RNA sequence: GCCCUAUCAACUUUCGAUGGUAGUCGCCGUGCCUACCAUGGUGACCACGGGUGACGGGGAAUCAGGGUUCGAUUCCGGAGAGGGAGCCUGAGAAACGGCUACCACAUCCAAGGAAGGCAGCAGGCGCGCAAAUUACCCACUCCCGACCCGGGGAGGUAGUGACGAAAAAUAACAAUACAGGACUCUUUCGAGGCCCUGUAAUUGGAAUGAGUCCACUUUAAAUCCUUUAACGAGGAUCCAUUGGAGGGCAAGUCUGGUGCCAGCAGCCGCGGUAAUUCCAGCUCCAAUAGCGUAUAUUAAAGUUGCUGCAGUUAAAAAGCUCGUAGUUGGA
């Protein structure tokens, strides 16, 4: 009689044929390029795109002036424009069908860290966002699966640096009484 | 027969295993794999071997 | 909340919070030694209920 | 189909309802006495007690003597030929112990070269056999 | 408006079965039951009788469209407190954390007698392939009462917890030690670089937590998380396994042993003195904090076929006509 939720859902589809030779290549360039840690993030993105496409391929099944299609396709294009993939001049529900995987990977924040030149490499990115060195719009960010608010913003808010001066004691204050007073003098 | 039990494993030549550097894991393994496939090497001549083809 | 009156505190404020500042002593016996005191005070009818506990 | 009327439903359904009984996977799994005569009784594992160690020849091109263990079960009292998978792991099994038998994997059917042996061995005396074989664990002495 | 069976085809009826009349009981309507008369009622459109590892429905998993299988389990509605019958108080109970007896199981005894029911929360015994703390509290949501004020193992918070599901570490860079290339060249080689990729256990001081943990905070009392001071890693030893490398199916004709022996292998297949398949080294792969092995199962299965199967020789049309139900019937 407890008061809980009981609601979860998987978000990655293992494929059907396991050992195609050509898929492991394209699904290796989509790892070595955007600096990923496994294949689940790939399957997770392709399934979120399949959800977008299959809903659109249910609405294009409908005639014009469908009161359902008007509300749903028009708020769908709002949900894609505000994550900034389609051109806002191109509010027209035929360009959804020409939408590849890279339209979300380019909008990952790990690439906008590489492209905004606020880093060195791509693999230096995940170590930044691990080490609490950035923020977005005065809100600290810890995750490279955070495409959010396409109108974006940079770092930092407030962080006082002292990692090695507040490290080894200036490299000065250690040699006072260590093997010096108790030996020769 | 039931009286030849454990002949070969009992009578192989036991050699100690080696002791070397650990293999990088995580994304760094995937990165080294990306590094040995596309961006640096070219198809040189004739067929393409396997990556273990010590022949 | 409000700052209105010192005396409305004990009137419309729960007693776990008055004792943050400190105005309310609680009990010192748990509920396991209260239920067994109660049931041992349920076997007997008469004056001597007060006679058997603790 | 062969009849195609508008109100011929009790002919179709009382024809399919008979001709389903001539399937093999429907008759073995669904109602019938296969779940009755399963030595496990419709489950995936069973404990047992060893009574003897025997070997079985192999069939054609092959020529060997595979190793098998006659087991009597707990929950019924029947008798099973098991199988000792790995090399030389017969020498870790002593008489009158308990073994945990798992089905082989072709759904109660003869496999490979071994004539009529359904079931295999997973654990011995509550010690996992891959560790007793490798060396991570040791028999409780 | 329902699951399997014709190796269940005829059933019910002075033992109320189907109806008429007058009554009794009961909250009211009736064979619910007595008294008197009549002989009828269901059934191949599957009655009757038997099974069910059957609790029913809201719904869950896979799915083109059709559908198959699962719904013991937090919501609604019924049934039952070892088995069966009986009854009090009370608006309302055939109640069991209420009583009266039998049968089965069972306690204390001075041997005269007495008392009991976990399929309530915890926890043991047992059976098993198979499933957690004899902890804390009325503060939250709510319920009971004579009632602002006392209670509630209903309930809540913690402990166990790899059923499963989401997010996410195990490194990042720079200098020149070696190769490779479009770019300038030079008849090639070299070199020259508006841009390098990197490769070695090469060297450099970077940038942090896991952990350690004062102090708040959180909470009825505490804890985790969250915020922070001091602390805290270069083979950063603060170290990633599980399976496999004949084909199907990604990937060694590498080396050393046994020599149809021991063994692998879901299937074809390997082993008899040079084994790419065995036991081991080296190397190599796929998934990664997860992976294999069993079993139940759905898709693939147009190999159960209404959409959508076959019947000359492969499995397959009664030896032949007649014929009541049934199914379908010209303008
Ligand atoms: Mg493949
Ligand atoms: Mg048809
Ligand atoms: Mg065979
Ligand atoms: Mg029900
Ligand atoms: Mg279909
Ligand atoms: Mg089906
Ligand atoms: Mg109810
Ligand atoms: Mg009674
Ligand atoms: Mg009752
Ligand atoms: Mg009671
Ligand atoms: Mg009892
Ligand atoms: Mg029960
Ligand atoms: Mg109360
Ligand atoms: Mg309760
Ligand atoms: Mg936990
Ligand atoms: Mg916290
Ligand atoms: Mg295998
Ligand atoms: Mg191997
Ligand atoms: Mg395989
Ligand atoms: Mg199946
Ligand atoms: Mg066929
Ligand atoms: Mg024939
Ligand atoms: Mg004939
Ligand atoms: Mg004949």
């Amino acid at each position: 009689p407890v008061a809980r939720s009981w609601v979860c859902r998987k978000t990655y589809v293992t494929p059907r044929r396991p050992f195609e030779k050509s898929r492991l290549d394209q699904e290796l360039k989509l790892i070595g390029e955007y600096g990923l840690r496994n294949k689940r993030e790939v399957w997770r993105v392709k399934f979120t795109l399949a959800k977008i496409r299959k809903a659109a391929r249910e609405l294009l099944t409908l005639d014009e002036k469908d009161p359902r299609r008007l509300f749903e396709g028009n708020a769908l294009l709002r949900r894609l424009v505000r994550i900034g993939v389609l051109d806002e001049g191109k509010m027209k529900l035929d360009y959804i069908l020409g939408l590849k995987i890279e339209d979300f990977l380019e909008r990952r924040l790990q690439t906008q860290v590489f492209k905004l030149g606020l880093a060195k490499s791509i693999h230096h990115a995940r170590v930044l966002i691990r080490q609490r060195h950035i923020r977005v719009r005065k809100q600290v960010v810890n995750i490279p699966s955070f495409i959010v608010r396409l109108d974006s913003q940079k770092h930092i808010d407030f962080s006082l640096r002292s990692p090695y001066g507040g490290g080894r004691p200036g490299r000065v204050k250690r040699k006072n009484a260590k093997k010096g007073q108790g030996g020769a003098g | 027969s039931l009286a030849r039990v454990g002949k070969v494993r009992g009578q192989t030549l036991k050699v100690a295993k080696q002791e070397k550097k650990k293999k990088r894991t995580g994304r760094a393994k995937r990165r080294m794999q990306y590094n040995r496939r596309f961006v640096n090497v070219v198809p040189t001549f004739g067929k393409k071997k396997g990556p273990n083809a010590n022949s | 909340m409000i700052y209105d009156s010192l005396d409305y505190a004990k009137k419309n404020e729960p007693k776990h919070r008055l004792a943050r500042h400190g105005l309310y002593e609680k009990k010192k016996t748990s509920r396991k030694q209260r239920k067994e005191r109660k049931n041992r005070m349920k076997k007997v009818r008469g004056t001597a209920k007060a006679n058997v506990g603790a | 189909g062969k009849c195609r009327g508008l109100r011929t439903a009790r002919k179709l359904r009382s024809h399919r309802r008979d001709q389903k009984w001539h399937d093999k996977q429907y008759k073995k799994a669904h109602l019938g006495t296969a779940l009755k005569a399963n030595p496990f009784g419709g489950a995936s594992h069973a404990k047992g007690i060893v009574l003897e160690k025997v070997g079985v020849e192999a069939k054609q091109p092959n020529s060997a003597i595979r190793k098998c263990v006659r087991v009597q079960l707990i929950k019924n009292g029947k008798k099973i030929t098991a199988f000792v998978p790995n090399d030389g792991c017969l020498n870790f099994i002593e008489e009158n112990d308990e073994v945990l038998v798992a089905g082989f994997g072709r759904k109660g059917h003869a496999v490979g070269d071994i004539p009529g042996v359904r079931f295999k061995v997973v654990k011995v005396a509550n010690v996992s056999l891959l560790a007793l074989y490798k060396g991570k664990k040791e028999r409780p002495r």
